[PDB]
């Protein structure tokens, strides 16, 4: 049965059909079965794609909204359409947050998995913080900071600095520092420290861990180059 | 395989827009060959793809096709190794002799049609470059084809080259269109016309390359000057220089055309005439 | 001029439209381009030396130094050597991955250099991606500018007055040769716009055409223009407007380079730091 | 107002969202007012992308179904998902045709517009045909045939041999002949005839439409060799 739903989610992935995969995974985790690496990875991929499409759309809509302010009431309907997009954007993130609160966080018998789930929670809170403004933005970011800090301690204590999940966590935390908090110095310091630790502990990875780790480190160097200038 | 170090250049055979060909000696075999160097800046994957595409030339064996030994990339240049052609190119002979004799032109057209049909039959390859400079001759009288579009990626690479002076492009090909072998036939016809008269016929009795292209697209096709050529030849070239690709004769019609048959029947000492006109 | 005994020719680099480049060591590392012109006409040689003097007069950060010429080792020109790879190699041969602000800064430096040259009434014909080098990582260095009297052949005392060089960056109004002097500022503007297209696409224009004569005819007829659909999505909208304005078929439609620099400065002002950050990929 | 709806559809197009776009344009069609030349393009592109996504999904699902070649519930579930997406595609096309045979084809003053809409009608009937296997296939196949033929008569009557609309119609009909009816000889004949008729009048090619003309020409050339093999 469970493998049948796994195959259904994989098939929706191959078909580029994601909302089907999002629902097919949300029903899988609702049971509360023991979650393996592939099983959680597929959920992360699906959810990530669904919200990435709409967040890219929102970035485009907001960019168009500020193209010209000296005009008639055409921006009036544009901002309402953006509000529509956010209405179709916040609620999915809330569903994912509720899903994480339901089974994922409690049904965790491996610190690596807890690190991953807290990372995901912070990521989606970050996404909500971009649309969220006012005291709502602060309310969301206070949760993401705490998730990130609780993730970092476990990542440092249980995982090597070269671990791809830990590298991605440091990268995402840095991005959140730069974009929301507007604290580029702290983000740069954190990123430099993470990259230096990764270099100092190198050439000890597994055979499979030779593409993701390198890609994350390359993206880290790219962000360092962007933020130096 | 073939490498840069195995060749000692004897001389520079010639240079065109694409590159330069050197008459060299392959030291391991001790034979003289022609090594064409084409300078281009492309990715290594593109270079490997082009080398693989040129590897097809190993089995393209024809009395109407130049030989081939190998190809490799040394440094920013593609190197192509082919058999050495003593007589060089028909442009060279046009520089030697004022205008080609009609019998020799008929033999040339026979050889070119044979080569084009050999390509289109056993390789599904269009020359795309039928020019006086791309037809080569031997001291023994043979006529062969070179510089035909075997490698599509190589053609894509050479698409980035410098401006030209004169062109052998059929007006359909200039118009972003392609009728298989009819374009090569149009190029053959223009080559035979430019070899019959002692000049480039496109500005019919200089102009920039763009004006030449605009003429060969929007003007009547060139024709041989009447009264100094036989009727079969003029009809053949008028068949070859047709603006509409459908009305333009294909290889089969030209093979049985009267001029080609007359040329085949005639015995011409092409080797002796070549030795006379080039020394 | 310069004595050939002073210079020493190292291994060859490559060949171009009008010369062959070798490495030299005259008073430091230099680049010596051996010209293909075999027997310069005395009027041709006098114009060549006049342009050489004018080029030695130039002094700017984004343009290479023009040491001078020599008439001994055939006819050759000496320029400042640049160790950095050419921009064409970076974008295409190397496929070097540049961020959007990096490309904007490269374009701004190139516009500065071209503005310097045009302020001196010097027409950098053959302006293109191979003529732009990335010195010291990201500094733009412009080369092979001017030299009108050598790149074009001469029919005795008369310049041939025909187009030369790569056609992809060649302006349409100079492809047509509808005027005896089609080279001007706007042709440089068009070539620069093609370079902008390569920057914002990472690929050469007219990738669907694989014959040079077809390119010549279609560009001269106006039937082909660089499609702006290949432009990067993250590319700012005003950047796309600029690259559209630069490659306008109408000569008078193309804006001048002071306007180009002003637009690029406004783009750099508007450049946010939101999309710039990149997050974790779906590994 | 019509202008706001068109601006919204264009905005959703720029946002790479093709569901609010299709619905917005269908609402524009429901107004029952005749389209302009520009507005028709947005409708065509939107409903083209909507259909193409499901077409690619169906292709990959069918490839997986023919690739598994086993005896288990995975094949049955793949078949179920295939019929699900197939039903979605059917609904899309039927909505398109009801939008077309009720507001556009009956009210189209310009014969060029009628050629365009009959081309669309044939295309969508073909999309319905390539998935529908059985007795119902013959009805949609013949309806597509009638739409193509009616468009082809008007094209041969009052259309230039170099207009992009006529060239696209010829290409579409040749593909219909080769794929649906499996009659390669007549498809090649039609492609050759259209090729020649376009070649004849190449000098008449204005700036208004050149890239599409040669693009369809190269597509025809590619189809020709693809079939002459
Ligand atoms: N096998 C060969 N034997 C002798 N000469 C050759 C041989 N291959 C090429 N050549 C010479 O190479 C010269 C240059 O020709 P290519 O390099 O093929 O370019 P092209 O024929 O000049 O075409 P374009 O348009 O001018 S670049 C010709 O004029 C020939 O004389
Ligand atoms: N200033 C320079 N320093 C070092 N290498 C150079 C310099 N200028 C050109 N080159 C190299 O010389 C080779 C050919 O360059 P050029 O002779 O200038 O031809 P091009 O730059 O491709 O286009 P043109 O119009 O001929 S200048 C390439 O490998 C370049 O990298
Ligand atoms: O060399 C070329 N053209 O030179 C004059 C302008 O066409 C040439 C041009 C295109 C091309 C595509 N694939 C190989 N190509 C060429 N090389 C080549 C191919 C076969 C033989 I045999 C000998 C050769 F030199
Ligand atoms: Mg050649
Ligand atoms: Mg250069």
């Amino acid at each position: 049965d469970k493998e049948e739903l796994v195959q259904r989610a994989k098939l929706a992935e191959q078909a580029e059909r994601y909302d089907d995969m999002a629902a097919a995974m949300k029903e899988v985790t609702e049971t509360g079965v023991e979650l393996s690496n592939e099983e959680r990875n597929l959920l992360s991929v699906a959810y990530k794609n669904v919200v990435g499409a709409r967040r890219s759309s929102w970035r485009v809509i907001s960019s168009i909204e500020q193209k010209t302010e000296g005009s008639e009431r055409k921006q009036q309907m544009a901002k309402e359409y953006r509000v529509k997009v956010e209405k179709e954007l916040r609620e999915i993130c809330y569903d994912v947050l509720g899903l994480l609160d339901k089974h994922l966080i409690p049904k965790a018998s491996n610190p690596e998995s807890k690190v991953f789930y807290l990372k995901m929670k912070g990521d989606y809170y970050r996404y909500l913080a971009e649309v969220a403004t006012g005291e709502t933005r602060n309310s969301v970011v206070e949760d993401s900071q705490k998730a990130y800090q609780d993730a970092f301690e476990i990542s440092k204590a249980k995982m090597q600095p070269t671990h791809p999940i830990r590298l991605g966590l440091a990268l995402n935390f840095s991005v959140f520092y730069y974009e929301i908090l507007n604290s580029p110095d702290k983000a740069c310091q954190l990123a430099k420290q993470a990259f230096d630790d990764a270099i100092a502990e190198l050439d000890t990875l597994n055979e499979d861990s030779y593409k993701d780790s390198t890609l994350i480190m390359q993206l880290l160097r790219d962000n360092l180059t962007l933020w130096t200038s | 395989e073939l490498k840069d170090d195995d060749f000692e250049k004897i001389s520079e055979l010639g240079a065109g827009n694409g590159g330069v060909v050197f008459k060299v000696s392959h030291k391991p075999s001790g034979l003289v060959m022609a090594r064409k160097l084409i300078h281009l800046e492309i990715k290594p994957a593109i270079r490997n793809q082009i080398i693989r595409e040129l590897q097809v030339l190993h089995e393209c064996n024809s009395p109407y096709i130049v030989g081939f030994y190998g190809a490799f990339y040394s440094d920013g240049e593609i190197s192509i190794c082919m058999e050495h052609m003593d007589g060089g190119s028909l442009d060279q002979v046009l520089k030697k002799a004022g205008r080609i004799p009609e019998q020799i032109l008929g033999k040339v057209s026979i050889a070119v049609i044979k080569g084009l049909t050999y390509l289109r039959e056993k390789h599904k390859i269009m020359h795309r470059d039928v020019k006086p400079s791309n037809i080569l001759v031997n001291s023994r009288g043979e006529i062969k084809l070179c510089d035909f579009g075997v490698s599509g990626q190589l053609i894509d690479a050479m698409a980035n080259a410098f401006v030209g002076t004169r062109s052998y492009m059929s007006p359909e090909r200039l118009q972003g269109t392609h009728y298989s072998v009819q374009s090569d036939i149009w190029s053959m016809g223009l080559s035979l016309v430019e070899m019959a008269v002692g000049r480039y016929p496109i500005p019919p009795p200089p102009m920039a390359i763009f004006e030449l292209l605009d003429y060969i697209v929007n003007e009547p096709p060139p024709k041989l000057p009447s009264g100094v050529f036989s009727l079969e030849f003029q009809d053949f070239v008028n068949k070859c220089l047709i603006k509409n690709p459908a009305e333009r004769a294909d290889l089969k019609q030209l093979m049985v055309h009267a001029f080609i048959k007359r040329s085949d029947a005639e015995e011409v000492d092409f080797a002796g005439w070549l030795c006379s006109t080039i020394g | 001029e310069i004595e050939a005994s002073e210079v020493m020719l190292s291994t060859r680099i490559g060949s171009g439209s009008f010369g062959t480049v070798y490495k030299g060591k005259w008073h430091g590392d230099v680049a010596v381009k051996i010209l293909k012109v075999v027997d310069p006409t005395p009027e041709q040689f006098q114009a060549f030396r006049n342009e050489v003097a004018v080029l030695r007069k130039t002094r700017h950060v984004n343009i290479l130094l023009f040491m001078g010429y020599m008439t001994k080792d055939n006819l050759a020109i000496v320029t400042q050597w640049c160790e950095g790879s050419s921009l064409y190699k970076h974008l295409h041969v190397q496929e070097t991955k540049f961020q959007m602000f990096q490309l904007i800064d490269i374009a701004r430096q190139t516009a500065q250099g071209m503005d310097y040259l045009h302020a001196k009434n010097i027409i950098h014909r053959d302006m293109k991606s191979n003529n732009i080098f990335l010195h010291e990582g990201l500094t733009v260095k412009i080369g092979d500018f001017g030299l009108a009297t050598v790149k074009s052949r001469w029919s005795g005392s008369q310049q041939v007055e025909q187009p030369t060089g790569s056609v992809l960056w060649m302006a349409p109004e100079v492809i047509r040769m509808q005027d005896n002097n089609p080279f001007s500022f706007q042709s440089d503007v068009y070539s620069y716009g093609i370079v902008l297209y390569e920057l914002m696409t990472g690929e050469l224009p007219y990738s669907h055409i694989n014959n040079r004569d077809q390119i010549i005819f279609m560009v001269g007829r106006g039937y082909a223009s660089p499609d702006l659909s290949k432009l990067y999505k993250n590319c700012p909208k005003a950047m796309k407007r600029l690259v559209a304005e630069c490659v306008k078929k109408v000569k008078e439609e193309r804006p001048l380079f002071p306007q180009i620099l002003s637009s690029i400065e406004l783009l750099q002002h508007s450049l946010p730091k939101i999309n710039r950050s990149a997050s974790e990929p779906s590994l």
